[PDB]
C-alpha cells in the first residue's frame, strides 16, 4: 504494497447508476494474426464470440485487426479515457470470454487501492457531531467561574 | 474641481503622453557613436541607441560595479542623468560619490534627497488641509541639511510639527527609499510643463523662471512613482541610493503676513557615504538649525 | 556481446517507454489514431445513451462553425464537389433553450421555496462551461465533435454538447429529452452545498430581505457557544434569533464568521436546500 | 565518455510571436579534464550559484584555491561568447544559473606504502559545468516568517477528516 | 416521570415499541437552544492634523523567539515549527485523493 | 447541519477548554480525567492521528 503504490477513494464516473446505467466500456481493438500458434485462441473468438458479444453490446463498438503478430493483444478504451490493454497470448476461447465480458462490466477507473470500501456525499443526517452536540446550555451562557453582573 | 487624487492622475497622464510623444521623433533605430573618457576603461566606445538608451545602459555594458557606483554622468562635460537618453554622440564620463571633487554629484543627491521630502510631506497631510510646493531651495551642501519651501493650509498656521510628526514624515521617505523608484526624467517645452502644474501658482511661476533662463523655453521635469515635479538640475538614478534620511525640523520663515512659507528641512546620506550611528547623530542636531539660503 | 534476441527486444520497447515519458508526445484526436470508423462511434453514442438519435440529426450536431471555415482553407490552398455541411448552431440553440427551461422547471418543482435568482443561478451553474464540459469529455462527445483546434476548447465543447440535446428534442420529443437533463445534468449537483453552486455576497443582507417578504422580525445574532476565545483557534457559534426564537445557528472562527454562517444556514432552511432535505427521486415516472 | 553539455547550446528556438515575453538567454559552458578533484572544485561551484556575473567573478578573483582561478577562466570565455555568439546584449546581465563540478576520466599510478605493500593511486580528474541565464540575479527567497509559519499549520488543522469512518 | 437519559441536551429521545413488538419506535427531535441561554454579540471596539499611517506591524524575529511564539501561541512544541530536509519534502504527495 | 465544509470541520475538531478543581481529589483519578481530554479520547471522532486534544485546566 500500500505505502508503495497510489491509492483513491471509491468513486464513479460521472455518478453513473443514479439517473441511469451507462456503459463505461466503449471501444474494444484486437490484434488477431492469420496465422501464429499464440492467436488460435483469438482466431476462434473472433469466428463463433464476437459477433454475439457485439450484438449484446451495441454501445461497444469492437475493432477487429488481422495481421501478423507474435502477442495478440485487446485495447479497452473506456468514456473517461482510460486505456487498457490485455494480452491474449495463447489463451483459449473460454478465457478470452471471460477477459473480454470482463473489460466490459469494469469502469475504467485506475485498479489500485481503494481506501474505503464506501463513497458518501451525504454521511450525516443528523448533523456531523462537534464537541457541543452533547453539551447543555447554561443561562446567560455563563461560564466555569463566570460572574454575572461583573 | 479636481481632488488631490485626480490632480496626480491628470499629472501622469500629460506626464505619459509628452513622454511617447518625444520617443516617436525618432521612428527607426539610429546609432550613436558614445566613446567613454573615463580614467578607466578607456577608449572604450558604445554604439548605443538614439533616443532610448541612457548613460546607465553604457554602464550595464561595462560591468556591475559601473552600475553600482555611477551616480551622476558627464555628458560632453555636462551633469547628465543616468536615466535621461542621450540625444547624440558624444562623450561620456562616470561619476561617483568618492571623485576627488563630487561636487556635481554632491549637488545632485541633495536635490533628489529634496524632491523626497516634497513627495513625503504633500501626501502626508490630511485631505481637508491643503498643502504646496512653493520650491526647493538650492542651499550648499556645507549648509547641514536640505530644505523644500512649502505653504501649508491657513488652518494651521497655528499647528507646528511635534517630535513625533517629524518621525512620522521620516517613515513615510524611508517607505520611498524602500520602494526604490527611479528617477525618470523628462525635458519638456514650457508651454507643455505649464500645463502640468496649472493648478499651482507656484511652479507656474517657477517654470517660466526657469524657461526664461533657457533660450529654447525647456524646463527639466522628475518624477517620483506617481509625484511630478519640477527641478533645476541632475537627478540619482534611484531613491534607493539613500540610507539615512531625516527629516530635522520645519521653520517658518518670515516675512508671515503675505503668506506663510514653512522650510521644511532634512538631511541624508547614501549607501556608500554611510557615518556610524555616533556620528550620524551630530549631523542631525545641525540639520534642525534653521538654513539661509544665500 | 550476448547471443539472443528476446532480451534485447524486451529492453528496446522499455527504452522507447521511457522516451515517451521523458517527451510525452503533443495530444491528438481520437480520430486521428487507429481503429476509428466515425459512422460506427456515432451509432454506439446513441445506443450507450439507450436513445434513439436520428443519426442524420446526430451528425449534424457535432459539425462546429469553426470546423467547416477550417476544412474550406485547407480545400481551397489545396485545389483540387460543393460542400453544403450544416453547423450545429441552429440545434444547439434550441437544445440551450430547452435546457434552460427544462432545468427551470425541474428546480422549481423541487424547490418552490427558491427565489428566481437562485434558481437561475443553480441553472446556470448546470449549464455552466465547468459542469457542461465535464459531462461532454465523460460522454464521448469530444471524440466525435469535429473542431478545428484540439483539445477542442471549452465554448465548441459547451455548444456541441447542447447541440447534442437539441438532436434529442427533435428525434424524440421534450419528455424523453428531460429524462437525458435529469440523468446527466440534474445529478450534476448531487453533495453540493448550495452557495458551492450559487455564490452570493452579505448573506446576512439576503436574509433581512426574505425575512421581510414573509414578514417575519429581523434576526438578532447572539453567542450560543463559545470556546478558547482569547486563543488563536477559537470556536464560536452564532444564533439568529426572531422572537427570541431559534432560526439558524452557525459556527465560525470569528464571531463575524460564524454570524455570516449562520445567515447561511438560515438561506438554507428558507429556500428547502437543506443538507438532510428529501433527496432528488430519480424513480421512473409511475 | 559523455559531451551532452556541449550540444545544450545548439538548440535552436522558433522565433517569438509578439505577444510571447522575451526568452532570456541561456549559455552552456564547461571545461573538461581539470587536474582538480571534484570533492574540492564542489565548493566553488557552490559558492557562485544564483550570482551574477560580476559577483562570481570578484569572488573568485580573491579566492585563494587553484580551482577559483579555473572557474574564473571558464566564466570569463562563458561571458565573451554569451555576447558574441548568443546575442547577449549586455556583458553585465548574466548570473550564474547552474554551476556544478563532474567527476573526470582518472588515471591510476602505481604507488607506494611504507612497508613495501604495493599500491594504486589515482590522478583526479575533473569537469566543471556553468549555464550562464541573461538577466539579473533571481532575489534569495526570504525567509519564513511567523505569518506564513501560522497560516500553513493552520491550514494544516482545516484539511484534517474524521479518519477510518464512513 | 421516567426519562433514560436527561433531555436538555441534544434531541428529546421518546422510546416506543409497537404493538406486535417486532419494532422499536425513536422519536428524537432537536432541542433548540433557548434564547435566556445565550449571550449578546459582542460589540467590536485631537491634534491629527496628519494622516493615519498604515505602520508596517511586521517584525524581523530569528529563528528560536519565532518559533517560540509560535509554539506558545498555538500550543504546540517546538519541534513541528523547524523544516525538514529535501528528501522528506519531495516525498510528499502534492496530489492526495480527496473524498467529498 | 447544513453549514458550510469549512465552518463545519473547524467545529468538529475544534479544542475545549475544560476546568477541573483539584481540592481534596486523588491526583490520580484527576490524572485519568486529564488523560481522557488531553489526548481527545472522550471525542467521538478520535483517531490517535488526528490531533484532537483538548485543554485541561486544573485548579
Amino acid at each position: 504494497t500500500a505505502r508503495g503504490t497510489p491509492s483513491r477513494f471509491l468513486a464513479s464516473v460521472l455518478h453513473n447508476g443514479l439517473g441511469r446505467y451507462v456503459q463505461q466500456l466503449q471501444r474494444l481493438s484486437f490484434s488477431v494474426s492469420r496465422d501464429g500458434a499464440s492467436s488460435r485462441g483469438a482466431r476462434e473468438f473472433v469466428e463463433r464470440e464476437v459477433i454475439d458479444f457485439a450484438r449484446r453490446n451495441p454501445g461497444v463498438v469492437i475493432y477487429v485487426n488481422s495481421r501478423p503478430c507474435c502477442v495478440p493483444r485487446v485495447v479497452a478504451e473506456y468514456l473517461n479515457g482510460a486505456v487498457r490493454e490485455e494480452s491474449i497470448h495463447c489463451k483459449s476461447v473460454e478465457e478470452i470470454s471471460t477477459l473480454v465480458q470482463k473489460l466490459a462490466d469494469q469502469s475504467g477507473l485506475d485498479v489500485i487501492r481503494i481506501r474505503k470500501p464506501f463513497h458518501t456525499d451525504n454521511p450525516s443526517i443528523q448533523g456531523q457531531w462537534h464537541p457541543f452536540t452533547n453539551k447543555p446550555t447554561t443561562f446567560r451562557g455563563l461560564r466555569p467561574r463566570e460572574v454575572q453582573d461583573p | 474641481q479636481l481632488s488631490p487624487t485626480e490632480l496626480t492622475e491628470m499629472r501622469n497622464d500629460l506626464f505619459n503622453k509628452e513622454k511617447a510623444r518625444q520617443l516617436s521623433l525618432t521612428p527607426r533605430t539610429e546609432k550613436i557613436e558614445v566613446k567613454h573618457v573615463g580614467k578607466t576603461d578607456p577608449g572604450t566606445v558604445f554604439v548605443m541607441n538614439k533616443n532610448i538608451s541612457t548613460p546607465y545602459s553604457c554602464a550595464m555594458h561595462l560591468s556591475e560595479w559601473y552600475c553600482r557606483k555611477s551616480i551622476l554622468a558627464l555628458v560632453d562635460g555636462q551633469p547628465w542623468d543616468m536615466y535621461k537618453p542621450l540625444t547624440k554622440s558624444c562623450e561620456i564620463k562616470f561619476l561617483t560619490f568618492k571623485d576627488c571633487d563630487p561636487g556635481e554629484v554632491n549637488k545632485a543627491y541633495w536635490r533628489s534627497c529634496a524632491m523626497m521630502m516634497g513627495c513625503v510631506i504633500e501626501r502626508a497631510f490630511k485631505d481637508e488641509y491643503m498643502v504646496n510646493l512653493v520650491r526647493a531651495p538650492e542651499v550648499p551642501v556645507i549648509s547641514g541639511a536640505f530644505c523644500y519651501d512649502v505653504v501649508l493650509d491657513s488652518k494651521l498656521d497655528e499647528w507646528m510639527p511635534t517630535k513625533e510628526n517629524l518621525r512620522s514624515f521620516t517613515k513615510d521617505a524611508h517607505a520611498l527609499i524602500y520602494k526604490d523608484l527611479p528617477f525618470e526624467t523628462l525635458e519638456v517645452e514650457a508651454k507643455v510643463a505649464l500645463e502640468i502644474f496649472q493648478h499651482s501658482k507656484y511652479k507656474v511661476d517657477f517654470i517660466e523662471e526657469k524657461a526664461s533662463q533657457n533660450p529654447e523655453r525647456i524646463v527639466k521635469l522628475h518624477r517620483i512613482g506617481d509625484f511630478i515635479d519640477v527641478s533645476e538640475g541632475p537627478l540619482i538614478p534611484r531613491t534607493s541610493i539613500c540610507f539615512q534620511y531625516e527629516v530635522s525640523a520645519v521653520h517658518n520663515l518670515q516675512p508671515t503676513q503675505p503668506s506663510l512659507i514653512r522650510r521644511f528641512q532634512g538631511v541624508s546620506l547614501p549607501v556608500h557615504l554611510r557615518a556610524h550611528f555616533t556620528i550620524w547623530d551630530k549631523l542631525l542636531e545641525r540639520s534642525r538649525k534653521m538654513v539661509t539660503e544665500d | 556481446v550476448k547471443k539472443g534476441f528476446r532480451a534485447a527486444f524486451r529492453f528496446q520497447k522499455e527504452l522507447e517507454r521511457q522516451r515517451l515519458l521523458r517527451c510525452p508526445p503533443p495530444p491528438v484526436r481520437r480520430s486521428e489514431k487507429p481503429n476509428w470508423d466515425y459512422h460506427a462511434e456515432i451509432q454506439a453514442f446513441g445506443h450507450r445513451l439507450q436513445e434513439n438519435f436520428s443519426l442524420d440529426l446526430l451528425k449534424t450536431a457535432f459539425v462546429n462553425s469553426c470546423y467547416i471555415k477550417s476544412e474550406e482553407a485547407k480545400r481551397q490552398q489545396l485545389g483540387i464537389v460543393l460542400l453544403n455541411l450544416k453547423s450545429n448552431q441552429e440545434l444547439s440553440e434550441q437544445g440551450t433553450s430547452f435546457s434552460q427551461t427544462c432545468l427551470t422547471q425541474f428546480l422549481e418543482d423541487e424547490y418552490p421555496d427558491m427565489p428566481t435568482e437562485g434558481i437561475k443561478n443553480l441553472v446556470d451553474f448546470l449549464t455552466g462551461e465547468e459542469v457542461v464540459c465535464h459531462v461532454a469529455r465523460n460522454l464521448a462527445v469530444e471524440q466525435l465533435t469535429l473542431s478545428e483546434e484540439f483539445p477542442v476548447p471549452p465554448a465548441v465543447l459547451q455548444q456541441t454538447f447542447f447541440a447534442v440535446i437539441g438532436a434529442l428534442l427533435q428525434s424524440s420529443g421534450p419528455e424523453r429529452t428531460a429524462l437525458f437533463i435529469r440523468d446527466f445534468l440534474i445529478t450534476q449537483m448531487t453533495g453540493k452545498e448550495l452557495f458551492e453552486m450559487w455564490k452570493i455576497i452579505n448573506p446576512m443582507g439576503l436574509l433581512v430581505e426574505e425575512l421581510k417578504k414573509r414578514n417575519v422580525s429581523a434576526p438578532e445574532s447572539r453567542l450560543t457557544r463559545q470556546s478558547g476565545g482569547t486563543t488563536a483557534l477559537p470556536l464560536y457559534f452564532v444564533g439568529l434569533y426572531c422572537d427570541k426564537k431559534l432560526i439558524a445557528e452557525g459556527p465560525g472562527e470569528t464571531v463575524l464568521v460564524a454570524e455570516e454562517e449562520a445567515a447561511r444556514v438560515a438561506l438554507r432552511k428558507l429556500y428547502g436546500f437543506t443538507e438532510n432535505r428529501r433527496p432528488w427521486n430519480y424513480s421512473k415516472p409511475k | 565518455i559523455s559531451r551532452k553539455w556541449e550540444k545544450k547550446n545548439k538548440i535552436v528556438y522558433p522565433p517569438q510571436l509578439p505577444g510571447e515575453p522575451r526568452r532570456p538567454a541561456e549559455i552552456y559552458h564547461c571545461r573538461r579534464q581539470i587536474k582538480y578533484s571534484k570533492d574540492k572544485m564542489w565548493y566553488l561551484a557552490k559558492l557562485i550559484r544564483g550570482m551574477s556575473i560580476d559577483q562570481a567573478l570578484a569572488q573568485l578573483e580573491f579566492n585563494d584555491k587553484k580551482g577559483a582561478k579555473i572557474i574564473k577562466e571558464v566564466l570569463l570565455e562563458a561571458q565573451d561568447m554569451a555576447v558574441r555568439d548568443h546575442n547577449v546584449e549586455f556583458r553585465s546581465n548574466l548570473y550564474i544559473a547552474e554551476s556544478t563540478s563532474g567527476r573526470g576520466q582518472c588515471l591510476k599510478r602505481i604507488r607506494y606504502h611504507g612497508r613495501g605493500r604495493f599500491g594504486i593511486m589515482e590522478k583526479v580528474y575533473c569537469h566543471y559545468f556553468v549555464k550562464l541565464v541573461e538577466g539579473p540575479p533571481p532575489p534569495p527567497e526570504p525567509p519564513k516568517t511567523a505569518v506564513a509559519h501560522a497560516k500553513e499549520y493552520i491550514q494544516q488543522l482545516r484539511s484534517r477528516t474524521i479518519v477510518h469512518t464512513l | 416521570t421516567y426519562s433514560p437519559l436527561p433531555d436538555d441536551y441534544n434531541c428529546n429521545v421518546e422510546l416506543a415499541l409497537t404493538s406486535d413488538g417486532r419494532t422499536i419506535v425513536c422519536y428524537h427531535p432537536s432541542v433548540d437552544i433557548p434564547y435566556e441561554h445565550t449571550k449578546p454579540i459582542p460589540r467590536p471596539d485631537h491634534d491629527q492634523v496628519l494622516k493615519t499611517r498604515l505602520e508596517e506591524k511586521v517584525e524581523h524575529l530569528e529563528e528560536g523567539p519565532m518559533i517560540e511564539q509560535l509554539s506558545k501561541m498555538f500550543f504546540t512544541t517546538k519541534h513541528r515549527w523547524y523544516p525538514h530536509g529535501r528528501y522528506h519534502r519531495c516525498r510528499k504527495n502534492l496530489n492526495p485523493p480527496k473524498d467529498r | 447541519s447544513s453549514f458550510s465544509r469549512a465552518p463545519q470541520q473547524w467545529a468538529t475538531f475544534a479544542r475545549i477548554w475544560y476546568l477541573l478543581d483539584g481540592k481534596m481529589q486523588p491526583p490520580g483519578k484527576l490524572a485519568a480525567m486529564a488523560s481522557i481530554r488531553l489526548q481527545g479520547l472522550h471525542k467521538p471522532v478520535y483517531h490517535a492521528l488526528s490531533d484532537c486534544g483538548d485543554h485541561v485546566v486544573i485548579m
